């Protein structure tokens, strides 16, 4: 997506690990708000979306 | 102590950090006290090939 236009995806009913994506060095950022991604793997959450 | 890492690897060198160096290399305490020092050595650690 251009960025004045961008675009959401939901996930929901489903299972995943973080850990395989915070420590993937494609990543050039990978910052937290509210959550630390070392936390992630214990959670589960209404929905997420990306 | 000493070692060599990657330089992306070298934001791994902290109490409280995670990732492969930081899990299953070398830990800190996450209560240190100390100094952490790095350089760049591309250009004496690096090989042809």
């Amino acid at each position: 997506a251009s960025v004045y236009a961008w675009n959401r995806k939901r996930i929901s009913n489903c299972v995943a690990d973080y850990s395989v994506l915070y420590n993937s060095a494609s990543f050039s950022t990978f910052k937290c708000y509210g959550v630390s991604p070392t936390k992630l793997n214990d959670l589960c959450f209404t929905n997420v979306y990306a | 102590d000493s070692f060599v890492i990657r330089g992306d690897e070298v934001r791994q060198i902290a109490p409280g950090q995670t990732g492969n160096i930081a899990d299953y290399n070398y830990k800190l305490p996450d209560d240190f006290t100390g100094c952490v020092i790095a350089w760049n050595s591309n250009n004496l650690d690096s090989k042809v090939g």
